[PDB]
C-alpha cells in the first residue's frame, strides 16, 4: 500500500532505498499462477466467474528458488503491492535494501543472465495498466545499468514501440535525472471521481481496489503525515530538502 | 513448484544454426545409408545388373545400357528410391487390410474417443487392428524401420565417380569407350545436393484418423495422402534426369546475431515436390510463402506465389547454412501454419526449436495442442477442399521438365555430337514409375524349404502395356522356382526352371482410369510371390512396351471412395512342396477347400 | 456424417482487460452523458439563434474553448475515448491513456458507472452445431436471421441435429413447408410451420423427408445486462463508425458485421462471462463515439 | 398445382375479449406514462446519487413507499399490467383482474385513452398464396423480407401466381435476374428489375423461363391506426421481454418472431379488422411493460 | 462469361433539379424543425388535460388556428412539403410551387447549420458486377444483406470476380463454409470464414471449388454528408409514408424499398455526387413529412 503511493521517481526510489528486500517476498504459501479457476462474484453472477490466476494479483503465491523467480517477486511487489514465497534467501540478501538489490554488485547476486522477454511475459505485460508498466520499465533500466546492458535495454524497447513511448527517461547514476522526471507512478491515491464499496468481477481489479479503499482509510488514520500540521515535529534526517539525495547517486 | 532446470533441459534445440548439430545429423545418415548400400557391393554387382538388363528384349531407343557411367548412377538413384517406395506401399496394404476385419471395433473408436489427441487416437486403432507397428512415436518408428526403407544419401552415391573426360575431335572407338566411363560435372553437382523422403504409414494415419468418423473414411484418407506422395517422389526422380542442376534448401541467419533482435529465414526446397516454402521468424512473428518450383525463368530460383502468408523477404544479408529436408512440403506447411496460430503462447526457443526439428529430423513437437492442430493443417492439405489445388501443381512440374529436358539435350546436341549429348543426356530415364528398373526382393519366410519373396503389382500412375519378369540365382544347379500372382477371383500359379536370366511372367494392359482386367474383374493392385530353394537374390523388372508412357491422374478422396477393392487375399501362401501337375493354372477361390490354397481338391 | 457452424461464432478473439475498473467505467458513462450534451446543443442553437449553448457544451467537453481557425476535435476526451476503445477490442492493443487523465475526466459529472442496473436484447441465434448424415446437404446463412437449407438427395427419411448452445434464452423456428421437431429421446409430434423451445433443452432432432428442400428460419433472443443509458440504435452506428475509422484495425482479431454478433460471439466463448462485462463497456463508449464524431466530423 | 404460404400467416390463434373498454385502456395508458416517469425518475438517482427521484416515482406506480426488507416489482400495478397482458394474447388466458382494480389505477394519471389519434407503419409481407404448375418449385422464406426461389424444369415457360391479400398498402417485387409480371388478363410487359404492385388490385402472374432460378425479393408497408405515445422500438423489446418471461406460455397458441408478424398474422383473418385493436392495446402494455422491467431489474 | 448485379443499382432514374439553392434549403429546415415542435406538442397536450401546446405549434406551423370542425390540413406549409417532395424524386415531376412562397415560410424561423454539418451510414452494399465462368451460376438476393449463392458444376475450381464499386468505405464478406478471396493478380491466403475489404483496393477473386454451392453474405457501410439533425429512423418511416401516399406516382421512375437503397443507387451513377446532395435534402424533408403527417393524421 505504502509502495503503490508514489507518484513520483523520487519517491518511489527513495522508498525502495529505505524498505529491505524481506517486504517484496512473503511467508504465505499462497497458490500457483497460470491457474484456470472459479471464483465466486456474488453482487453480479449467480454462477461462479470464471479467471485466471498470475503473479500480478496483489495475493501471495508460489514462486521459483532462482534469481529470476526473486526478481519477479520485486517487480510484483512494486507493480501489485505483495511479492510471493521464496524462503531460506539468507540474512545477507534480506537485510540489504531493494534498490541495493536492484543497482549494486555489492550485493551478491548475479542478474546478467536475465532475459526482458520472458519476465515481461511471466508477469504478464498485457495484462499490466500505463503505470503498472511504467514501474516494471523503471527496474528493468536499473538492471540494466547494474550489469552493463543498456545496449540490450535499449534494443528491448526499440522491438515493443508502446513500451518505448512510455518509459521513463532517467539516467541510474544520476540525482539531476530524477528531480527532473515528471511522470506519474501512482497506482493508488485519493480519487477525483465517486470510489464506492463495491466488488469487481476480475482478481486483479478486486485486489487493486480493496488497496484503493485501504489507502483512503490509512489517508485519513493516524498514521497519515500532514506537513501543513506537524512539519516541525519530523527529525531533520526524514525532513524534505532540496540538497537530499539517494545514496550514490 | 520446481527450480526451472528441468524445463531448459527438455527445450527444443536447433539443429540447423549449430554447426555441432549439423555435423552430428549428417554422420548418422552417411553411416546409415553406407551399411544397408554399400558402394562397394554395388559397384561390383553391376556387371550382373547390365547382363540383366540387356537380357531383357527391348527395342532400339527403348534399351539401358549400365555400361555408362550415366545411367549406371541413374539407376542405382531409382532402385535405391524405387525400393523404398514400393516397401511403403506393401506396408500400406497390410495396414488397410487389418481395418477392414475389425471395421465394427475401428467405427466405435472413431466415433465414441474424439476428445483424446492425435498420437492416443491413432494408437488405440493400432492396438485394435493388431499392426506389426504399434509404436507412433519417433523412436518406435526409427526402431521398426527395415533396411530398404533407409533415405538414399546423395553424396555417398557420387562418392568416387570419374568427372570430366576430355576427349578432343575424335570419333574413334575408344575414344568413345573412355568418354562413356565418366560422368559430367552437372550430375555430382545433382546427387551432392539430393535426399529422399519415404514417409511412413504409422506418420500418416494421425492425420488420417484426426476427422474420420467411419473405417471407410479412415482408409480412404490414407489412400488419399499416399498417391500424393508417390507423385511426389516421381518428380523427384525426373528432376535429376534432366540436365539441370536442382536447388538444395538453406537456412539465412544474421552474421552477428544481436540478443534480442534476432532473425532466422528458411527456404525450403523439397526435391520431392512442385511446391517449395520460404518462412521468416522475425520477432514472435511468423511469415510463410509458398511458391512454385517450376517457371524461374529470370535468374531467382523462386517461381510464382501460389500461396501468400505474410510478406517474407529473401533478399536479406547474412550466413547461408545449407540442408536438406526430411519431410514433404506438406508436412512443413502444415507446422508452419499451426506455428502461427500458436506464436503467441510459444517463445523464441520454442518457435525456432520446433521448426528446426521437424525440418530436419522428422520430430513431431511435443506439444500437444500443437500437434493436434498441426495434424489438423495436413489432412486440410490433402484433403479435396485444400487451399493448394495440387493436381494442377504437379501436371505444370512434369510439362516444365520435359521442356527443360528437351532444350537441354538440344543445347548439346549442337555443341557437341548426338552420341555424346545421348551418353550425358538419356532419354530411357524420364520418370520413376515409367522407367524399367528393378527390384532386389528379400525374403524371410520359408514354407518346407521354399523361401518366399513377395512383390506388389501396381498401382498404376501410367497407362499402356507393362512388362514383368524375374531372375533368379540359386546356389544349385537345377531348381524349379514358382511365381503365384493373387488377384480377388483366385490366384495363378506357374512354375519355372531356368536360371540366371529374367524370364517374363505377366502381360498386363492399363487403361485410363489406372485399372487393369485381370482374367474377367477389374484390378488395381496384384500380389507377386515367388518360391526358391536355398535362393541367393529374386529380382522383379517392370517395363513399359512404350517409352514414356503417358500419365494416369492422381486420385483424390472421392476417387478412392466410389471404388472398394478386396486385399484381404493377398495374405494367402501356398506350398509348392506338395503342388502337383493339376494344380498348376489358373484356379478360383470356389475350387479349393478351406484353408488349403495348394491343392484343388 | 457433415457438420456446420455459424459463420460469426467462429474463432472469438481475446478482449482487452484494461479499463474495466469503477475509475474507467465512470469515464465513459462522463464521456457519453457529456456528448449527447453536445448532440442537443445543436437543436438550442437553432432556438436562440446564437452558437453560444454550442461552445459551452464544447467547452466542457474539451476543457478548451472553440476556435474558428481550428477544426474542432473533442481535445483531451476525444483523444482517450477513441484510445480506450482501441484497447477494448484486443488485447494486444497498447494501453496509452493514463489512470491519472482519466479520474480527471471522470471527476467532469456526476454519475455511477454502473453497468448491471437494466437489460437488453439482442438477436443474433447462435448455431453451435448442425450434424447431418450422408447424402444430406446443409448451408447456414445469416446472422441475424438464421435460413438453414437442407436436402436429402437419399433413399429415406434422414435425422438431423440442431445445437443452439446454452445462452440464448428463447429460439422461434419457422419452416417453409410444415416439419417435425422433437428433443433427443422424445416422439415426433405432428408437422407444424412453427415451434418455440428453449436451448437449454438439450439437442433437438428435425425428421427431413426426402423431396424438394426444406429451409428453416431461426430466430432468437438473448438477455444481456446493461447499463440505464445503453440505446442499441447509437451503439450499432457506432461500431459501423469506429471499424471505418479503423479502430479496430489491429492484427489477429476477428471482424464483425454488428455489435450484435460481436457480443454474442465471445458469450460462446470458452469463458464467454469474463468477456460479456468488457462488451458492455465498449458498447457505452461506442454510443459515446457516434454522438461525438457526428458532433465534430474530422 | 402446388400451393405455398407464408408460415407466420398460418392458422393465427384467437385473441382476448378482455379488457378493451374505454376504462381498460385508460388503465394501460396510465401504466404506459407512469411506466416512462419510472425509467427517467431512475436515470436522475444514478446522476445525482440520491433516491429522492426514484421513491416519488415509485410512490406514484405501485403507491407504496420502497422498503429494504421487502423486494421492488412495481405493487398492484405491476401485477394487472403482467396479467392483463397475458389476456390479450390469447382466448384460453384467464382473466383474473377485478374492475375495481382497473378502475382505481386508471384515476392515478389523466391521458386521453383514444387509440386512433396516429398511424404506424409495418413491415411484414403477406404472401397468401403462390400457385405453380406441376413442373415447377416454389419455396417462400423470410417475414419481413420474403425470398421466394422458383425453378422450372419443364419444357416450356411456366405461370405462378401470387396473392399478396387485400390489406397491404404496396408491395415492392425484386428480382435477381428481369422477369415478366402482369396482372390477370392483362399484356406481358418487358422484362424489369423492380416492380411495385397495389395488393389490392388483384392477382398477380409471373412468367418464369426454363433455363435458371428466378428469386423474387417482396417488400410491403402497411398501415395501422396506434395512439400518439406508440414507440415501435420499445413494443418490439417488450414482446421479446414477454416471451422469456413466459407470460405468452398458454396452450394451444402460435408463436411469432417480432411483433410485426403477430399484428399482421392477425389482420389477415377472417374478423382480423377486430383483432387489430385488442392488438394495438397489447402494444401500448407491452411499451409500458419493457420500460418497467429496465426501471426495476430482477434477475 | 456472366453478368450478375444487384437489383436496386440498376438504372438510376434522373433526380428533381429544382428547389435546391440556399434559400429552398432553409424551408426543408425550417419544415423539419416546426414539424418536430408539432409532434412533441401533441404528446404534451395528449399527456396533459389541456391543448395549449398543440394550438401554438400548430398555428406557427399551418399560419391559422386549429378548428374543430374544419380538418386539420397543416396549412400552406405542408401543401408546400408535400410538392417539393414530388419534385425532388424524378425530373418530371411538375415543380410549379412559386419560389417566393418558398422563402415566405422559410422566414418562420432560423437554423444554426447546414446540410454537410454532420455525417450518416447506409448499410446497403453495392454489388456492381459478379463474373463468373461458363458453368458456374451465381444469384444475388438482397439490399441490406446481400447473399450470393455460388455453385460450380464443372471440371475444377473456378475463379468469380466481386466488383464493390469504389464509393463504400468497408465490405465484410462472411460465407457458410470457410473460401479464400485475394485482389486481382495476388496470391491467395488459406481459407477463412470472414474477411474485411476496402472497395477501393480493387476487384476481388473468389476461388470457387467443385461441390456443395458456397454462400457469401455481404455487409456494407458508407457515409454520406448530412444536417446534424437527421434521423434515419425517422427519414425511413417517412419514406413509407411517401410511398403510400402516392406522392412517388411519377412515369419513368423506379421504385425501391428504402431510402437507404435510394441514395445507393443515386450516388453508384455517373454524376452520383452532384444526385446524393438532392437525395439528402429530400431526406430531411422525409423525416418533416414523417412527423407533421403523424401528428396531423388525414
Amino acid at each position: 500500500m505504502d509502495v503503490l503511493s508514489k507518484g513520483s521517481l523520487k519517491e518511489l526510489l527513495a522508498h525502495l532505498e529505505k524498505t529491505p528486500l524481506e517486504e517484496a517476498i512473503s511467508y504465505r504459501i499462497g497458490t500457483v499462477p497460470y491457474q484456470n479457476v472459479l471464483i465466486s462474484r456474488n453482487e453480479y453472477y449467480n454462477q461462479l466467474y470464471p479467471d485466471t490466476t498470475s503473479l500480478i494479483d496483489g495475493v501471495s503465491r508460489e514462486g521459483q528458488r532462482n534469481v529470476n523467480g526473486l526478481i519477479m517477486s520485486i517487480i510484483s511487489y512494486v507493480v501489485s503491492g505483495s511479492g510471493h514465497y521464496i524462503p531460506n534467501i539468507g540474512f545477507m540478501l534480506l537485510r540489504r535494501s531493494i534498490l541495493d538489490i536492484l543497482t549494486k554488485h555489492d550485493t551478491g547476486l548475479v542478474t546478467n543472465n536475465l532475459n526482458y522477454g520472458i519476465i515481461a511475459r511471466n508477469l504478464t505485460v498485457s495484462k499490466m495498466n500505463c503505470e503498472q508498466r511504467k514501474r516494471m520499465l523503471i527496474c528493468f533500466k536499473l538492471l540494466a545499468y547494474k550489469d552493463g546492458n543498456q545496449n540490450d535495454y535499449e534494443i528491448y524497447l526499440n522491438q515493443n514501440i508502446p513500451l518505448k513511448q512510455i518509459a521513463p527517461n532517467f539516467i541510474p547514476g544520476d540525482m539531476r535525472t530524477v528531480i527532473h522526471n515528471q511522470d506519474q507512478l501512482a497506482i493508488v491515491g485519493i480519487p477525483a471521481y465517486r470510489l464506492t464499496q463495491s466488488t469487481e468481477l476480475s482478481i486483479r481489479d478486486d485486489n487493486a481496489k480493496s488497496y484503493k479503499l485501504g489507502y483512503v482509510d490509512w489517508y485519513n488514520s493516524n498514521s497519515f503525515l500532514r506537513e501543513r500540521s506537524e512539519f516541525n515535529l519530523i527529525r531533520l534526517k526524514d525532513r524534505d530538502t532540496k540538497y537530499g539525495k539517494l545514496n550514490g547517486w | 513448484v520446481a527450480d526451472g532446470t528441468f524445463n531448459s533441459m527438455i527445450m527444443p534445440r536447433a539443429v540447423i544454426a549449430n554447426e555441432r548439430e549439423h555435423f552430428m545429423k549428417t554422420r548418422i545418415d552417411k553411416i546409415e545409408h553406407d551399411l544397408n548400400r554399400s558402394a562397394k557391393q554395388e559397384m561390383m554387382d553391376r556387371q550382373s545388373l547390365a547382363e540383366d538388363y540387356n537380357a531383357l528384349n527391348l527395342a532400339v531407343g527403348q534399351e539401358i545400357k549400365l555400361d555408362i557411367a550415366t545411367q549406371h548412377q541413374l539407376n542405382r538413384l531409382g532402385s535405391a528410391m524405387y525400393k523404398a517406395d514400393h516397401e511403403r506401399e506393401t506396408e500400406l496394404t497390410d495396414l488397410i487390410n487389418r481395418i477392414r476385419e475389425n471395421e465394427v471395433t475401428v467405427n466405435g473408436i472413431l466415433e465414441n474417443q474424439k476428445a483424446i489427441t492425435a498420437a492416443e487416437r491413432a494408437d488405440l486403432l493400432l492396438e485394435v487392428v493388431a499392426s506389426t507397428a504399434k509404436s507412433v512415436s519417433a523412436a518406435g518408428r526409427a526402431a521398426a524401420d527395415g533396411s530398404g526403407v533407409v533415405p538414399v544419401f546423395g553424396p555417398s552415391v557420387a562418392n568416387g565417380i570419374k568427372v570430366g573426360i576430355d576427349i578432343a575431335d575424335s570419333v574413334a572407338e575408344a575414344a568413345i569407350a573412355v568418354k562413356e566411363s565418366g560422368i559430367i560435372t552437372q550430375l555430382n553437382d545433382v546427387y551432392h545436393a539430393f535426399q529422399s523422403v519415404h514417409v511412413a504409414p504409422n506418420d500418416v494415419i494421425k492425420p488420417a484418423a484426426v476427422v474420420a468418423g467411419t473405417s471407410t473414411e479412415l482408409i480412404g484418407n490414407l489412400q488419399a495422402i499416399y498417391s500424393r506422395l508417390r507423385s511426389h517422389s516421381d518428380i523427384g526422380f525426373k528432376k535429376a534426369t534432366v540436365g539441370d542442376v536442382i536447388p538444395n534448401s538453406y537456412m539465412i541467419k544474421p552474421v552477428n546475431s544481436t540478443e534480442y533482435a534476432s532473425w532466422q529465414l528458411y527456404v525450403i526446397h523439397p526435391v520431392q515436390g512442385s511446391l517449395g516454402l520460404v518462412v521468416q521468424l522475425m520477432g514472435d512473428a511468423l511469415t510463410y510463402n509458398v511458391f512454385a518450383q517450376y517457371g524461374n525463368t529470370s535468374a531467382s530460383e523462386f517461381g510464382k506465389t501460389v500461396l501468400t502468408g505474410g510478406a517474407t523477404n529473401t533478399a536479406l544479408e547474412g550466413t547461408k547454412v545449407k540442408f536438406q529436408t526430411k519431410v514433404t512440403a506438406q508436412q512443413a506447411l502444415a507446422l508452419t501454419m499451426a506455428l502461427k496460430d500458436a506464436a503467441s503462447m510459444l517463445s523464441q526457443g520454442e518457435l525456432i526449436g520446433y521448426f528446426e526439428q521437424y525440418i530436419n529430423l522428422a520430430l513431431e513437437p511435443d506439444n500437444l495442442s500443437l500437434q493436434d492442430n498441426m495434424h489438423k493443417y495436413h489432412h486440410l492439405l490433402t484433403s479435396q477442399n485444400s487451399p493448394i489445388d495440387w493436381n494442377y501443381h504437379d501436371e505444370e512440374m512434369h510439362k516444365w521438365l520435359d521442356s527443360r529436358k528437351t532444350t537441354n539435350y538440344d543445347a548439346m546436341q549442337k555443341k557437341d555430337g548426338t552420341v555424346i549429348a545421348d551418353i550425358h543426356i538419356p532419354k530411357v530415364f524420364n520418370d520413376l514409375r515409367n522407367t524399367t528398373l528393378h527390384c532386389k526382393l528379400e525374403g524371410k519366410q520359408t514354407i518346407a524349404g521354399y523361401t518366399v519373396y513377395e512383390y506388389l503389382i501396381g498401382p498404376w500412375a501410367h497407362y499402356g502395356d507393362i512388362d514383368y519378369s524375374v531372375v533368379v540365382d540359386t546356389l544349385n544347379e537345377e531348381t524349379k522356382w514358382y511365381c503365384e500372382v493373387i488377384g480377388i477371383d483366385g490366384h495363378l500359379l506357374i512354375e519355372k526352371s531356368v536360371q540366371h536370366k529374367p524370364e517374363k511372367i505377366l502381360e498386363l494392359t492399363v487403361n485410363d482410369s489406372g485399372v487393369t482386367s485381370f482374367n474377367g474383374r477389374n484390378h488395381d493392385r496384384l500380389k507377386l510371390k515367388v518360391y526358391v530353394k536355398d535362393s541367393l537374390s529374386v529380382k522383379v523388372f517392370r517395363n513399359w512396351i512404350g517409352i514414356n508412357a503417358p500419365r494416369v491422374k492422381t486420385k483424390m478422396f472421392n476417387d478412392h471412395i466410389g471404388v472398394k477393392y478386396d486385399y484381404s487375399h493377398f495374405d494367402k501362401n501356398i506350398s509348392p512342396a506338395h503342388l502337383t501337375l493339376t494344380d498348376l493354372g489358373w484356379h478360383t477361390w470356389d475350387q479349393y477347400n478351406a484353408g488349403n490354397w495348394t491343392n484343388i481338391k | 456424417a457433415n457438420r456446420a457452424t455459424s459463420a460469426f461464432l467462429d474463432n472469438p478473439h481475446p478482449v482487452g482487460v484494461n479499463y474495466v475498473d469503477e475509475g474507467s467505467r465512470q469515464f465513459v458513462a462522463v464521456a457519453e452523458l457529456l456528448a449527447s450534451k453536445l448532440i442537443d446543443s445543436s437543436r438550442e442553437s437553432d432556438e436562440s439563434n446564437s452558437d453560444v449553448p454550442f461552445v459551452q457544451a464544447y467547452s466542457k467537453f474539451a476543457d478548451d474553448n472553440p476556435r474558428h481557425l481550428r477544426v474542432k476535435t473533442g481535445g483531451k476526451m476525444a483523444n482517450a475515448l477513441t484510445n480506450v476503445i482501441r484497447s477494448y477490442y484486443s488485447i494486444n492493443a497498447p494501453a496509452i491513456v493514463p489512470q491519472v487523465e482519466i479520474d480527471r475526466l471522470a471527476s467532469k459529472a456526476t454519475v455511477s458507472g454502473d453497468m448491471y442496473n437494466s437489460y437488453a436484447i439482442f438477436n443474433s441465434v447462435p448455431i453451435v452445431e448442425v450434424l447431418s448424415p450422408a447424402r444430406t446437404t446443409v448451408s447456414i446463412v445469416g446472422s441475424d436471421r438464421a435460413d438453414v437449407t437442407m436436402l436429402n438427395t437419399g433413399a429415406g427419411a434422414a435425422n438431423i441435429t440442431f445445437n443452439f448452445g446454452q445462452i440464448a434464452e428463447t429460439v422461434i423456428l419457422k419452416g417453409s413447408v410444415p416439419f417435425q421437431l422433437a428433443r433427443l429421446n422424445q416422439p415426433m409430434p405432428a408437422a407444424r410451420f412453427t415451434y418455440k423451445l428453449r436451448p437449454l433443452d438439450g439437442p433437438f432432432i428435425v425428421v427431413l423427408p426426402v423431396g424438394n428442400p426444406l429451409v428453416i428460419s431461426a430466430t432468437a433472443a438473448t438477455r444481456i445486462q446493461v447499463p440505464l443509458a445503453f440505446n442499441k440504435a447509437l451503439v450499432e452506428s457506432g461500431f459501423q463508425t469506429a471499424m471505418n475509422d479503423g479502430l479496430f484495425d489491429i492484427q489477429n482479431v476477428n471482424y464483425y458485421s454488428s455489435f450484435d454478433e460481436f457480443i454474442i460471439s465471445q458469450y460462446h466463448a470458452q469463458d464467454g462471462i469474463n468477456r460479456v462485462s468488457t462488451c458492455v463497456i465498449l458498447g457505452l463508449a461506442l454510443q459515446a463515439y457516434d454522438q461525438m464524431r457526428r458532433a465534430l466530423p474530422v
